RNA sequence: GGGGGGAACCUGGGGAACUGAAACAUCUCAGUACCCAGAGGAGAGGAAAGAGAAAUCGACUCCCUGAGUAGCGGCGAGCGA
RNA sequence: CUGUUGGGAAGCAGCGCCAGAGAGGGUGAAAGCCCCGUAGGCGAAAGGUGGGGGGAUAGGUGAGGGUACCCGAGUACCCCGUGGUUCGUGGAGCCAUGGGGGAAUCUGGGCGGACCACCGCCUAAGGCUAAGUACUCCGGGUGACCGAUAGCGCACCAGUACCGUGAGGGAAAGGUGAAAAGAACCCCGGGAGGGGAGUGAAAUAGAGCCUGAAACCGUGGGCUUACAAGCAGUCACGGCCCCGCAGGGGUUGUGGCGUGCCUAUUGAAGCAUGAGCCGGCGACUCACGGUCGUGGGCGAGCUUAAGCCGUUGAGGCGGAGGCGUAGGGAAACCGAGUCCGAACAGGGCGCAAGCGGCCGCAAAGUCCGCGGCCGUGGACCCGAAACCGGGC
RNA sequence: GCUGGGGCUAGGAGUGAAAAGCUAACCGAGCCCGGAGAUAGCUGGUUCUCCCCGAAAUGACUUUAGGGUCAGCCUCAGGCG
RNA sequence: GGAUGACCCCAGGCGGUAGGGGAGCGUUCCCGAUGCCGAUGAAGGCCGACCCGCGAGGGCGGCUGGAGGUAAGGGAAGUGC
RNA sequence: ACCCGGUGAAAUUGAACUGGCCGUGAAGAUGCGGCCUACCCGUGGCAGGACGAAAAGACCCCGUGGAGCUUUACUGCAGCC
């Protein structure tokens, strides 16, 4: 039952290690079984393909490879730091998200 | 496991106090008719073994 | 004095005789066993103890000696033990059987005897009986022997 | 073996008896800073010992200690270390051990 | 209510031989292997017509010791409370 | 968190913080503080369990006298045939029962190893009974357990392919990289394949993909070889070749010497065994018990077993019991003696036990560790022809 | 007489115009799985290095004789000298 | 000798199968390790005419390899073909 | 069968740089001694040698190994009385 992720598309990140250390995005996808995501633009590499409708009189396209989870941190909409997350509950009592460094919201 | 105690040995040996071992001489179980006087009764004596022997017997008692 | 310090004394952990392993060693090959015959064999050799060839065995060839008894079990009855007065020495006061099995003396469910071998102590001592010069050695040097049941 | 481990130790100056600890309420940077106090920042290994729950708590989870109840006490945990920091009921305990 | 199944484990009814005895037949292997019945989460046993010498213990089961003792045995090989 | 090296930090550096959490595992390499966790706590509407606590019900509970109504039948019991027991016909009881004979109802009956007496112990021929015990299909935890010829037969779509009419037998076969970025397009080619190009840190990591040994096949190079006789080497000298600057390395012309390895044997180069070659599996062990030796602990003593407590890589307890302190004798029995004997002859088997001035010192003995052996097990490893059982 | 289709008899057992023939390509006792790592006084085989000593193939007894027990001979530790 | 195997002087022994005794090398694993080496390159593989050891070996250097390895001193074995 | 093109096995194999005589040798030598002879490599043919290959001799002995058979061998069992 569900890949305890620690992200959401399309939470704002910070590829916090790799070729890009210090890129910042949005999560466009997930993939828990996988355990690994896309984020705008990061991890891009070129791929070859052939003539076809669709890429017709093609040759090489680029694409943007996923990242393994654990690689990439999310950014605080408020103190707007890295961070981790810690969860915390209302009198609700619903479950949030909530930055560990301020304490507010992450949506 | 244990070993067993050969009990023919048992019943046929003794261990002394100092290690040797001791047994009946043999020949006047019958045949007695004729032997001697002197070889009747040097018969009676216990005799100890020679040791080789007696020792093999000893292996053969693990628990006295 | 840490771990590295710890160490057996000299030869107190030898290493073990290794056969089978090649000629230097000494015993490879063969693996000392010399050549063939029943003694080589995996499995013996029988009992060295008694087997003598397929010969009437030099133990059963000797007699037997006494009773060796007979269904249901042996008698129970009365057993005894020897402790003399060399021993107790060692003590001062009276002394009773079930004081001196506790002494490492007597083997419990035995009934103490006294025997002498040695010097009479001015002492009280019970026993379920003395032997005739036990009793002699211990009241003459002021004592007080008690036959008890 | 018992005696002669701590015998040793000692007779190394490496042994320390005390009474109970001060500003420790299982809440190991209090140990730690106690510790400080007591004449060891942990350049060398500490075996502790006392029936104290709280005490050793604090003073688990650091490398350079190995906890113990004092019931425990154990030769090889001895040499293994650098440094005996025992206690006094901890000490009668082992008192009650060698008689 | 039964019927069939289930890795071993258990009880019951039957039940070997090679092997050991340096041959072999009583003896050994062994009431073992295995067939079959049955029961169950366990199974069997179990409130003395017991034990056996203490004028004593006090259902059964299982563990350690008793003890390789008492004994059994072509008094052999071995078997064994 | 920052910097630095690097394809890539988690490395190294600067400065810090948490720890009832510095178990472990991942993340482009080596992370207490990035990820999963870990310590410590929290959680069930439904199903199941519920031996702890709560309640209720079936259920249970007197003394003396008198009477002599009852107290498990083809049963006891006796005999014949067996079985069980340590008990193999033994002095052979006990408990079980196939065949015959066959009771009694407390002044009844069974047992205490033939039987008799006494003195006792117990109430047979109806049935049920938890717990403590066994196992491991399953699920969790942990390994001085294995790492793809190992570990399960199976890491892999294995009880499979395949083999057998059948019962049944029974395999092989894991790894690119961090990421498919898995090579567009171009050129020879029918294709396979390859050559550019392109990706990657790396492409002799290119999918027949980590590493990539050895046998085995080839291309290129140095020495050498067609008048020579050989277990193929060795010693010596010389030539040419390379590395170097009185030194080495390579090769081999001439000369001297020279009968492979293993095994089995009195004796083998042997025309006695085995081996095509390489690689990889392949044989002296384990437990309990003996007997010596040995390193330690204690010493007329030494030592716990099962278990109880404690910890979850903490040790403690437990004296039941074991060997040792006295032997001799079939035994009763006696004891530094004892046995044989009429002997207070004589013999057999025993006892005399270490150094100083209680201590020491050393040890009789015992406990543990280690080593050599022996007994029980398959007991150093591969090997029958056969015997027996259930099945096909 | 030969023959297709449907059937029955099997392991100390079947079937046999008799050969110990045949019973799923080897039958004086089938095949499979099990006892089972049966037993093999027999044959092979037994793996690194270097130091010290160093044999025997005799005697007695042996349902023994190419196997063993005791003695002879080698060796290691203690002791005497 | 000297002083408790430090190392020197001297004399002597040192063929060896079965076999006995000794002293060592290496492989896997454990404590040493929360440590220590390691992408400035682990284990493994391929060279070497160098260094140490009598030897089994162990060092050291170059190429390969691409994530492990693990000391002094001890322990335990599925330990050497 | 032989030559050319296409496809391409096998047992066996210590390693080979594998000649003759007379001797020698575990008693029948390419391999040892002394001579003798002999340029290097093949194709087709022949079977004297390699004590050629194959099959751990099937004959003979040995095994206190097995099995089938036999009877006035032993001891049992069925069956019959
Ligand atoms: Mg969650
Ligand atoms: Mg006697
Ligand atoms: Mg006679
Ligand atoms: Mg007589
Ligand atoms: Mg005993
Ligand atoms: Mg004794
Ligand atoms: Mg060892
Ligand atoms: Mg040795
Ligand atoms: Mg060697
Ligand atoms: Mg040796
Ligand atoms: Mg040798
Ligand atoms: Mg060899
Ligand atoms: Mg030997
Ligand atoms: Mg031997
Ligand atoms: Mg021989
Ligand atoms: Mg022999
Ligand atoms: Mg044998
Ligand atoms: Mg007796
Ligand atoms: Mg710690
Ligand atoms: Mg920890
Ligand atoms: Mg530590
Ligand atoms: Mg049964
Ligand atoms: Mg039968
Ligand atoms: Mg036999
Ligand atoms: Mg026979
Ligand atoms: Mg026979
Ligand atoms: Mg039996
Ligand atoms: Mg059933
Ligand atoms: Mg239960
Ligand atoms: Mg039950
Ligand atoms: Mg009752
Ligand atoms: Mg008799
Ligand atoms: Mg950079
Ligand atoms: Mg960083
Ligand atoms: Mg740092
Ligand atoms: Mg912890
Ligand atoms: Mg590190
Ligand atoms: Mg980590
Ligand atoms: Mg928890
Ligand atoms: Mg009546
Ligand atoms: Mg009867
Ligand atoms: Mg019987
Ligand atoms: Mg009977
Ligand atoms: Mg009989
Ligand atoms: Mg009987
Ligand atoms: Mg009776
Ligand atoms: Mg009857
Ligand atoms: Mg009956
Ligand atoms: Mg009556
Ligand atoms: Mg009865
Ligand atoms: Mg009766
Ligand atoms: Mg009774
Ligand atoms: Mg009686
Ligand atoms: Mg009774
Ligand atoms: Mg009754
Ligand atoms: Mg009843
Ligand atoms: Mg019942
Ligand atoms: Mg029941
Ligand atoms: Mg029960
Ligand atoms: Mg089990
Ligand atoms: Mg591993
Ligand atoms: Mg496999
Ligand atoms: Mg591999
Ligand atoms: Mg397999
Ligand atoms: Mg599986
Ligand atoms: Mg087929
Ligand atoms: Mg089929
Ligand atoms: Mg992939
Ligand atoms: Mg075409
Ligand atoms: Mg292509
Ligand atoms: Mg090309
Ligand atoms: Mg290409
Ligand atoms: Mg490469
Ligand atoms: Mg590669
Ligand atoms: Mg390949
Ligand atoms: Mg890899
Ligand atoms: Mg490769
Ligand atoms: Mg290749
Ligand atoms: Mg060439
Ligand atoms: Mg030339
Ligand atoms: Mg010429
Ligand atoms: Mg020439
Ligand atoms: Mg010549
Ligand atoms: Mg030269
Ligand atoms: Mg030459
Ligand atoms: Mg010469
Ligand atoms: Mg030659
Ligand atoms: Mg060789
Ligand atoms: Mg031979
Ligand atoms: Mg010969
Ligand atoms: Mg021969
Ligand atoms: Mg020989
Ligand atoms: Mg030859
Ligand atoms: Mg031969
Ligand atoms: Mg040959
Ligand atoms: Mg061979
Ligand atoms: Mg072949
Ligand atoms: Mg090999
Ligand atoms: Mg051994
Ligand atoms: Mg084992
Ligand atoms: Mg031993
Ligand atoms: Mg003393
Ligand atoms: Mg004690
Ligand atoms: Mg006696
Ligand atoms: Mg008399
Ligand atoms: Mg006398
Ligand atoms: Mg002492
Ligand atoms: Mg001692
Ligand atoms: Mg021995
Ligand atoms: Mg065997
Ligand atoms: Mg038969
Ligand atoms: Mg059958
Ligand atoms: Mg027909
Ligand atoms: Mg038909
Ligand atoms: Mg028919
Ligand atoms: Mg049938
Ligand atoms: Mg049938
Ligand atoms: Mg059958
Ligand atoms: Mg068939
Ligand atoms: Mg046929
Ligand atoms: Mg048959
Ligand atoms: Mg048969
Ligand atoms: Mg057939
Ligand atoms: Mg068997
Ligand atoms: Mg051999
Ligand atoms: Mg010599
Ligand atoms: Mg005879
Ligand atoms: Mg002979
Ligand atoms: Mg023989
Ligand atoms: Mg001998
Ligand atoms: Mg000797
Ligand atoms: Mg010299
Ligand atoms: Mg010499
Ligand atoms: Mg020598
Ligand atoms: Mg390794
Ligand atoms: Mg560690
Ligand atoms: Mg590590
Ligand atoms: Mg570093
Ligand atoms: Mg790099
Ligand atoms: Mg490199
Ligand atoms: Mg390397
Ligand atoms: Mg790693
Ligand atoms: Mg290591
Ligand atoms: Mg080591
Ligand atoms: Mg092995
Ligand atoms: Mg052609
Ligand atoms: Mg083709
Ligand atoms: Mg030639
Ligand atoms: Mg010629
Ligand atoms: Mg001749
Ligand atoms: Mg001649
Ligand atoms: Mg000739
Ligand atoms: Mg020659
Ligand atoms: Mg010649
Ligand atoms: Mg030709
Ligand atoms: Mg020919
Ligand atoms: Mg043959
Ligand atoms: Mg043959
Ligand atoms: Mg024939
Ligand atoms: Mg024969
Ligand atoms: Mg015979
Ligand atoms: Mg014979
Ligand atoms: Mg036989
Ligand atoms: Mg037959
Ligand atoms: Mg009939
Ligand atoms: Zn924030």
């Amino acid at each position: 039952m569900r890949v305890k992720m620690h992200v959401k598309k399309g939470d704002t990140v910070l590829v916090a290690s790799g070729k890009y250390k210090g890129r910042v995005g949005k999560v466009k996808e997930v993939l828990p079984k996988k355990y690994a995501v896309i984020v705008e633009g990061v991890n891009i590499v070129k791929k070859a393909v052939r003539v076809s409708p669709k890429y017709p009189q093609g040759g090489f396209i680029e694409k943007e490879a996923p990242l393994h989870a654990s690689k990439v941190r999310p950014i605080c909409p408020a103190c707007g730091k890295p961070t981790r997350v810690r969860k915390k509950f209302l009198e609700n009592g619903k479950k949030i998200r909530v930055c560990a460094k301020c304490g507010g919201a992450l949506d | 496991p244990k070993m067993k105690t050969h009990k023919g040995a048992k019943k046929r040996v003794k261990i002394t106090a100092s290690g040797k071992v001791v047994a009946m001489k043999t020949g006047k179980r019958h045949l007695n008719w004729q032997k001697s006087g002197k070889e009747i009764r040097q018969k009676g004596r216990k005799f100890v073994l020679a040791k080789p022997e007696a020792e093999r017997i000893k292996l053969l008692l693990p628990y006295e | 004095m840490k771990l590295s310090d710890l160490r057996p004394n000299p030869g107190a952990n030898k290493r073990r005789k290794r056969v089978g392993r090649g000629p230097g060693s000494g015993h490879g090959k063969t693996a000392t066993r010399g050549h063939k015959g029943q003694k080589s064999r995996s499995g013996g050799l029988k009992d060295p103890r008694r087997f003598e060839g397929g010969r009437s065995t030099t133990l059963m060839r000797l007699p037997k000696r006494g009773m060796q008894g007979q269904v249901p079990g042996e008698i129970k009855r009365p057993r005894y033990q020897g402790v003399n007065l060399k021993d107790l020495a060692r003590f001062e006061g009276e002394v009773t059987p079930e004081l001196l099995v506790r002494a490492g003396l007597l083997k419990k469910g035995y009934r103490l005897k006294i025997l002498g071998e040695g010097e009479a102590k001015p002492l009280k001592v019970v026993a379920h009986a003395f032997s005739k010069s036990a009793l002699e050695k211990l009241k003459a040097a002021g004592g007080e022997p008690v036959l008890l049941e | 073996g018992l005696a002669m481990a701590v015998a040793d130790r000692a007779r190394e100056g490496k042994l320390l008896l005390v009474e109970a600890f001060a500003g420790v309420n299982g809440k190991t940077k209090e140990f730690l800073a106690w510790a400080k106090e007591a004449g060891l920042d942990g350049s060398e290994s500490v075996l502790l010992v006392t029936g104290n729950e709280l005490v050793r708590r604090a003073a688990r989870n650091l490398p350079w200690v190995v906890t113990l109840a004092p019931e425990g006490l154990n030769v090889y945990d001895i040499v293994r270390t650098e440094r005996l920091v025992m206690d006094l009921d901890a000490w009668e305990v082992f008192q009650n051990r060698i008689g």
